[PDB]
């Protein structure tokens, strides 16, 4: 009884904050043309992806979890499982894209000016969305309803992303772990480590350095439980579902959803520039 | 002795001119045309947006025909625009990137550029080669050229940073008349519709009325406190309005030999770059450094509109001869066509 | 062909704007016979290419024509360090070029050319006579290094108080036959673009 | 002698400015109002033209 | 029974 009460409270708290925190960024960045810059085009795409992540994950992964049945249809299960995957991909790739531009600006500034432009920024955003959509297209196809019968002889549904055989399933989750988690894991680490090394070699200097460390660590913290759980259930889903399924995996998936609620905080609301414009856009 | 006597005589003459101007005025423009029908809230909207330049646009000039205008930018490109269809007609490469002025000829055959190169390049638009080429490099000036106005296809008045203005026989390339009255860098120039007089504004906060044929400063109007960036003639030809960096715009009458009304606002602290007049002379439109063009009732001194469409400083504003369209150019590389 | 003309004009000027972005345009100030021509070892202009990074020089043979130069990469200020009478004039010129209403985002490279003439001026330089505040100042030859540090601080104390982190001065030193000006300009422009990018890409 | 020559030129220009014809500002204001009222029907800015007559949409 | 979870 205690556990569902602290589940709904935490889920709603991340929800209404993410919803409010992403619509404000989209409003300010679209309306204010002067504010728009190379990095703001990246932040705007990140805000849209986080808002897409919030709307198609949180209510669709909590109400079926509380009621223990998928109350929506099969077409809802397919359409939403595609937008969840796509939004995760765009969010993670925008963070890597911001880090690569940041590395170019600091380590090799003169060379960067020839290529790092606003037109170049739009091309990377266009490539990010078009590649994320293409790679997440197996999600609607392989996710369909699976029915079960309860103790009361009722009918119920489960929306599950299940491949035809476990030989493709283990290779899928291994592929997904590398490109989504592991490759940003060390690319963002080397990019923000060289920037931190070039700035360390006065109290504002040490400010920027430690915030780069918070970006990579909270990237790890948000995505490590769910990606490990996906790797766990790929090779043996009997031990993973016996321990984690139900209330623990709700908290695991919520910590994962928290990334789309802390990304506007650590990228926009901690900016001196963006807060001055946020007070100007709204009366 | 002699220089002190000439200074005292010049001070006495200027004091007599000031006393005559003070005794001549009894009312203002507002006290005469107060009880008339206003223009209302002019909902003048951005009809066209011209997005060609890649650098700061210093100056523009409207053609006699309503469609065509020419714009100068710091990238080294001079661009002629078709206002109605947002097309670009002519793109002119410039020998010197640093260009501070452009002009379109009343007949439409010629455009003139100038800048830090100290050379007024006349560009022939009507060429049998098939492209715009330099017609006459007017090199006599020893300073940056700030404003050039075409009297006709063989006479042009130019302003420059060498503190002088000159009338140039384009066929000979030599100054025919030189206007040596300004003690500071001349920044602006406006011709009269009859092409027999003109007014120029300079950095010494002085506007001077010069006769083209006579070659003398017939009248000097000293109503500004800052550098007069631009100047424009009222359509009748008997008054003109100026604009400076002291957040003020003043309308000066030729016949009354003085100013009529200040077109300034207490909400403005920035500087005016350009001023232009509507067809009937009842709207005065002034570009500003606050990024926003303010529209002013030219006969009632009421801020009837604000043209907010620019990211950076507005540098050049113009109203067509017909009066349909107002074009504003800015440091952000965009020209906006209004109404 | 009447609409395709405006498209083809826009594509031609787009390629011309890409080449002007590659170039790091620079401006020269300084009075007459201050060694401004001595700095170049290769409206007058000159071009020289270092390490696949272009630099463009500009000097004009003031508040109105300086408005064209508020989008340059840096302002190169050259001071004749050997003479002392126009040192105050150089200070006034640096004050005018730094505390400008349109130049609030441009760092100033500050070359101090012909330090050798100051070196034999010291070894032969009434620096206490020209400046009464030369006393209570504690910084090759120690007197040459002391005079160079005094000139350095006397020229950066105006820039430090103003600016407010948007742009700070970055001076150097140059002899008559010194050829390190290209490397000093390269390193200084590297730091200028670094300090601009840090703000641009919301890292600070 | 250049300063004396320029001062004499300034004296001559101000003496030419002294001999000029000045009308009252009321008559100039009435002429401005008359031109405004005469060309108000021809002005496209004070009174907005419809989109058929307006060449801008 | 309700055993399992959505991937994302
Ligand atoms: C509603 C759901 C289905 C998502 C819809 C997906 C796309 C239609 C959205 C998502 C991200 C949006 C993009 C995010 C950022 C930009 C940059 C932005 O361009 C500018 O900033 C203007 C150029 C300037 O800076 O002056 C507007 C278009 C674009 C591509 C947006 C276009 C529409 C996109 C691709």
């Amino acid at each position: 009884e205690w556990q569902p009460a602290v589940q709904i409270l935490l889920y709603s708290l991340i929800f209404l904050l993410s919803v409010l925190g992403n619509t404000l960024v989209i409003t300010v960045l679209i309306r204010n043309k002067r504010m728009r810059t190379v990095t703001n085009i990246f932040l705007l795409s990140l805000a849209v992806s986080d808002l897409m992540l919030c709307l198609f994950c949180m209510p669709f992964n909590l109400i079926p979890n509380l009621l223990k049945d998928f109350i929506f249809g099969s077409a809802v299960c397919k359409t939403t499982t595609y937008f969840m995957g796509t939004s995760v991909s765009v969010s993670t790739f925008n963070l890597v894209a911001i880090s690569l531009e940041r590395y170019g600006a600091i380590c090799k500034p003169l060379q960067s000016r020839v290529w790092q432009t606003k037109s170049h920024a739009l091309k990377v955003i266009a490539a990010t969305w078009c590649l994320s959509f293409t790679i997440m297209t197996p999600y609607p196809i392989y996710s369909n309803l699976v029915p079960f019968t309860k103790n009361n002889n009722q009918t119920a549904n489960m929306c599950r992303f299940l491949l035809p055989n476990d030989v493709m399933q283990q290779s899928w989750h291994t592929f997904l772990l590398l490109i989504l988690f592991l490759i940003p894991g060390i690319v963002m680490m080397v990019a923000y480590g060289l920037i931190s090394l070039e700035l360390y070699q006065l109290m504002a200097k040490k400010r920027v350095i430690r915030m780069l460390i918070v970006i990579v660590v909270l990237f790890f913290l948000c995505w490590m439980p769910i990606f490990s759980a996906n790797a766990w259930r790929a090779y043996d889903t009997a031990s993973a579902e016996r321990r984690l399924s139900g209330t623990p995996i709700s908290f695991i998936l919520l910590l994962s959803y928290t990334s789309s609620c802390v990304n506007p905080i650590i990228y926009c609301f901690m900016n001196k520039r963006f807060r001055l414009g946020f007070m100007a856009t709204f009366p | 002795s002699e220089l002190d006597q000439l200074r005292q005589e010049a001070e006495q003459l200027k004091n007599q001119i000031r006393d005559a101007r003070k005794a001549c005025a009894d009312a203002t423009l507002s006290q005469i045309t107060n009880n008339i029908d206003p223009v209302g809230r002019i909902q003048m909207r951005t009809r066209r947006t011209l997005r060609g330049h890649l650098a700061k646009i210093y100056a523009m000039h409207w053609g006699t025909d309503s469609r065509l205008l020419v714009s100068a930018s710091q990238d080294g490109k001079l661009i002629i625009w078709d206002s109605y269809t947002t097309n670009k007609v002519h793109a002119i490469p410039l020998r010197s990137s640093w260009v501070m002025t452009c002009a379109y000829a009343p007949s439409g055959n010629y455009v003139a550029c100038g800048g830090l190169d100290n050379i007024c390049s006349i560009y022939n638009l009507k060429t049998r080669e098939g492209n715009v080429r330099v017609s006459r490099e007017l090199a006599g000036h020893t300073g940056y050229l700030s404003c050039c106005r075409f009297l006709d296809d063989n006479q042009i008045v130019t302003s420059s940073g060498d503190t002088t203005c000159a009338l140039w026989d384009i066929e000979t390339g030599q100054q025919t008349t030189t206007f040596t009255g300004h003690t500071g860098d001349v920044m602006s120039l406006s011709l009269a519709p009859d092409t027999r007089l003109f007014v120029s504004g300079a950095c010494d906060a002085s506007a001077k009325l010069w006769d083209v044929r006579e070659g003398m400063c017939r009248q000097t109007f000293t109503g500004h406190e800052s550098d007069i960036n631009a100047i424009c003639f009222f359509p009748n030809g008997n008054a003109f309005a100026t604009g400076s960096d002291d957040a003020t715009c003043r309308l000066f009458d030729l016949r009354a030999d003085q100013e009529l009304m200040t077109y300034s606002h207490d909400n403005i602290i920035c500087g005016i770059t350009s001023v232009s007049f509507s067809k009937s002379g009842r709207l005065l439109l002034a570009g500003y450094d606050d990024f926003n063009c303010n529209v002013w009732d030219a006969l009632k001194a009421d801020r009837a509109g604000v043209l907010a469409g620019h990211d950076n400083r507005v540098s050049c504003l113009g109203v067509t001869d017909d009066g349909m369209a107002v074009a504003t150019g800015s440091w952000d590389s965009f020209l906006k066509i209004w109404n | 062909a009447a609409v395709e003309r405006s498209k083809m004009i826009d594509r031609n000027l787009r390629e011309d704007g890409e080449k002007a972005r590659r170039t790091l345009r620079l401006l020269l100030l300084g009075a007459d016979n201050s060694g401004k021509s001595t700095i170049v070892k290769q409206i007058f202009e000159t071009k020289f290419q270092v390490d696949k990074v272009n630099f463009h020089m500009f000097d004009v043979g003031r508040r109105k024509w300086i408005q064209c130069f508020n989008d340059v990469t840096a302002i190169i200020f050259v001071v004749d360090s050997s003479d002392y009478n126009r040192l105050q004039e150089a200070l006034n010129d640096f004050k005018s070029i730094w505390n400008n209403r349109w130049l609030r985002t441009i760092s100033v490279i500050l070359f101090l050319n012909k330090q050798d003439l100051l070196a034999e001026k010291v070894l032969a330089s009434k620096i206490e006579d020209y400046f009464p505040e030369f006393a209570r100042y504690t910084t090759e030859d120690p007197r040459v290094t002391r005079a160079k540090y005094f000139i350095r601080k006397e020229f950066v104390d105006i820039s430090t108080a103003s600016g407010d982190g948007r742009h700070i001065c970055y001076p150097h030193f140059t002899c008559a036959v010194d050829t390190e000006n290209a490397r000093r300009i390269f390193n200084d422009c590297k730091d200028i673009i670094l300090q601009m990018n840090l703000r641009e890409y919301n890292l600070v | 002698t250049a300063s004396i020559a320029q001062a004499r030129k300034l004296v001559e220009q101000l003496k030419m400015e002294a001999n000029i014809d000045r009308i009252k500002v009321s008559k100039a204001a009435a002429d401005l109002m008359a031109y405004c009222e005469a060309h108000a029907k021809e002005d496209p800015l004070l009174t907005p033209v419809p989109a058929s007559e307006n060449p801008f949409r | 029974d309700y055993m399992g979870w959505m991937d994302f």
